[PDB]
């Protein structure tokens, strides 16, 4: 999967 | 903002933050990103999928696809890059093999191990040992009778669980493959517990700490005697009416969100699952009762020898060495069956298979009995920790407040009344009085040590606090020896 | 890794 963290 | 940076949703641009980070997933399928928690998903399943694929599009997309396993000797079993690497303690390829040359591992010692039949032998010959004041070695009781040890009725099984915890329970579990722990509802581990032939993960936990839940509670209890020797219980003594308001008009009253929830926990694992070689957090003493299954330990004991072997094994970065092939024989194999109980005094160092299917009541205790070595293995667990770096969660909660407190609220007025009257503590006190040395000498150590370089973060005990104890502890532990130099 | 008993204390 793609994630992201902000 | 920017419309396609809003979850998802929520509808929301930044989350309200179990806890969802700062932390987005994005639809392979409609391409709009998801905060994790809005996600649909748990957190055992965030790694999981090569292709997703959210509740907007399963039924015209078809479900998430998981990646293929592509090295099942690894951790990270879905990465092809890793498939030249060694085989990982305890991948599956590892548990697969160990399974069948598990039963060579040699059988403990009676110095070790001490078998017994029932509640009633297991207290008689805990007391030729000299107790739980002197307890080294571990019990297998086979039969439960005479331990007064209160446990669900046969029958009683998972289902039972979440229906009284709630299907929506999230519980910390181990992907056993992937050797990591994550959150899983109560209700999702069920199904796949439920499913015996379709099994791609195994999956264990171990954390389901059910003391807080009313109707658990008095299902499964400790032994009677983990009652009467928990430090937890008795600086959290669960009273009531006068007892409680005396409780509270001295100073002994202590917040819940205080109390190091550990002494009641349910496990259930899969079989072919794999826990391995570790140390009980804070060198805590542990009580094992199989509801259903079995259970293989594999155990070693807590001696300068092992620990030196075990901190090694611990800080090492190789994955591919099993402790007991580097523990010079320490490691031996206990079998533990349907309706049997373990008991662990502190410090052993044990890694568990589990054969079958399994459901477990058990729970972590300190007790001042094994005082200096639940120091010992906290020096251990600190030696390590300086290391490498792991999460808070999975060493003992509290630990150091526990001891302050018990210093204050338990040892410091015992000395004081002793020293008040005649009173030399050897004679019917000679427990409490070396334990207080132990502690008290332990806890100099911590002092110092928040001078050198301050406090940790915010809360709980100021320092002035501590100090203040200290003085106290001080004063009564000199004027308890001159009452002993004097007679 | 980190397979091992958990709590969060508290
Ligand atoms: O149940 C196993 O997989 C692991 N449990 C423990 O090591 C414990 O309860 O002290
Ligand atoms: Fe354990
Ligand atoms: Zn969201
Ligand atoms: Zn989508």
């Amino acid at each position: 999967a793609r994630t992201k963290q902000t | 903002p920017k419309e396609s940076d809003r979850c998802g949703g929520c509808g929301k641009f930044t989350h309200e933050d179990k806890k969802n980070d700062f932390q987005w997933i994005g639809c392979d399928s409609c391409q709009t990103w998801y905060h994790f928690l809005c996600s649909g998903l748990e957190q055992f399943e965030y790694y999981l999928y090569e292709k997703f694929f959210c509740p907007k599009c399963v039924p015209h997309t078809g479900h998430s696809i998981r990646y293929k396993v592509v090295a099942p000797h690894r951790y990270r079993w879905y990465s092809p890059n890793e498939k030249h690497l060694g085989i990982e303690v305890g991948s599956k390829t590892w548990i697969e093999d160990f399974i069948t040359r598990e039963n060579t591992v040699p059988s403990p010692t009676d110095d070790e191990v001490c078998i017994v039949e029932d509640g009633y032998e297991f207290r008689r010959e805990f007391e030729k040992l000299g107790g739980a004041d002197n307890w080294g070695k571990v019990f297998m009781v086979k039969d439960m009778d005479g331990l007064n040890m209160t446990m669900p009725k046969p029958g009683f099984d998972l289902e039972d669980v979440v229906k009284i915890m709630g299907s929506d329970y999230e519980v910390d579990t181990i992907d056993v493959y992937n050797q990591s722990t994550y959150s899983m509802k109560l209700d999702t581990f069920r199904k796949l517990f439920r499913d015996t032939k379709n099994r791609p993960l195994l999956y264990n936990f171990l954390s389901l700490e059910f003391s807080d839940n009313n109707e658990m509670k008095e299902i499964a209890k400790p032994p009677r005697f983990v009652q009467e020797i928990s430090m937890v219980n008795r600086l959290w003594p669960d009273v009531s009416g006068a007892e409680y308001i005396k409780l509270l008009q001295r100073e002994e009253y202590l917040p819940e969100d205080q109390r190091p929830k550990v002494e009641q926990f349910c496990l259930a694992g899969m079989a072919g699952s794999y826990t391995d070689f570790h140390v009980d957090f804070g060198g805590s003493s542990v009580y094992y009762h199989i509801l259903k299954g079995e259970k293989i330990f594999y155990i070693a004991a807590p001696t300068e020898q092992n620990f030196a072997a075990y901190q090694a094994h611990e800080t090492s970065p190789d994955t591919t060495t099993w402790f007991g092939d580097i523990a010079n024989g320490a490691v031996k194999r206990v079998v533990i069956k349907e309706g049997q109980t373990l008991l662990i005094p502190a410090g052993w160092i044990h890694a568990v298979l589990t054969p079958v299917d399994s459901l477990v009541f058990g729970g972590n205790f300190l007790h001042l009995g094994n005082l200096e070595m639940q120091m010992r293995v906290y020096h251990l667990e600190n030696a390590i920790r300086k290391e490498i770096r792991s999460e808070e969660k999975f060493y003992f909660p509290n630990f150091e407040l526990l001891h302050w407190m018990y210093m204050r609220n338990v040892l410091l007025e015992k000395i004081t009344e002793a020293n008040q009257e005649g009173s030399d503590m050897r004679e019917q006190e000679k427990n409490i009085w070396t334990a207080s040395q132990i502690m008290k000498a332990e806890m100099e150590r911590w002092m110092d040590r928040e001078l050198r370089l301050g406090p940790e973060k915010n809360a709980i005990l100021p320092t002035d606090d501590k100090n203040k104890i200290m003085i106290s502890v001080r004063k009564q532990i000199e004027i308890q020896t001159k009452i002993q130099n004097a007679k």
